[PDB]
C-alpha cells in the first residue's frame, strides 16, 4: 500500500554552488628570461659566452 | 617603425612579450605571446585594439589576429603548412616584354613548371 505520510523524504542538499573544470585555466604563468634561467644547482642552464 | 609604436600602445590593455615582428614587403606580421592561454576575446580584442590605434595615425588596416596561419602576399601558412599561390599566368602577361617569341616560350614553360609545383596542373 502507499502511504502517504510514510512516503514523505526531506532530501537536502547545498542550496547553490557553481563547479569549474579546468583550474590551470585560472593561473597566469610567465618565463624569467632565458638567459637567466637556473638549473637544480642554482647556476644558469646555459654559461657558455 | 610604425608597428613599433602601434604595438606600444597596443600593450596599455594587455601584458605581452612581442616574440618577433617581420616586414616582407606587402605584408608585416608580428607574434605577441601572453602569460595566459589565447581566448576568442584576446584575439578580438587585440585586432580592434591594433586597427584602432593604427586609426589613431591615420592609418587604414585590417588587421587580423590568428594562432595558426597568417596569410601574406607571398605565401600563406594553414594548419602548420606552406602554400604559394599557384597564379602565374599563361597567355597572358602584366605588360609587353623585350624577349623574342622563342624566349616567350621559354619563361612559358618556365611559368608552367612553377605552376604546377605550386599545385596549379
Amino acid at each position: 500500500q502507499f502511504d502517504f505520510r510514510a512516503s514523505m523524504h526531506m532530501l537536502t542538499s547545498n542550496l547553490t554552488f557553481t563547479v569549474y573544470s579546468d583550474l590551470l585555466a585560472f593561473v597566469s604563468a610567465d618565463t624569467v628570461e632565458p638567459i637567466n634561467a637556473v638549473a637544480f644547482d642554482n647556476m644558469r642552464i646555459m654559461n657558455e659566452l | 617603425a610604425l608597428i613599433k609604436t602601434v604595438l606600444s600602445r597596443i600593450s596599455n590593455k594587455y601584458s605581452f612579450a612581442t616574440k618577433i615582428i617581420r616586414v616582407d614587403g606587402d605584408d608585416n606580421y608580428a607574434v605577441l605571446q601572453f602569460n595566459t592561454e589565447v581566448t576568442k576575446q584576446m584575439v578580438q580584442d587585440v585586432s580592434n585594439d591594433v586597427r584602432e590605434t593604427y586609426a589613431r595615425m591615420n592609418t587604414k588596416v585590417k588587421a587580423l589576429v590568428s594562432t595558426v596561419g597568417i596569410e601574406i602576399a607571398k605565401r600563406y601558412i594553414a594548419g602548420g603548412k606552406i602554400f604559394f599561390r599557384a597564379g602565374i599566368n599563361l597567355l597572358n602577361n602584366e605588360k609587353k616584354g623585350q624577349s623574342t617569341q622563342w624566349d616567350q616560350a621559354a619563361v612559358l614553360y618556365s611559368n608552367y613548371i612553377v605552376n604546377r609545383l605550386r599545385g596549379f596542373e
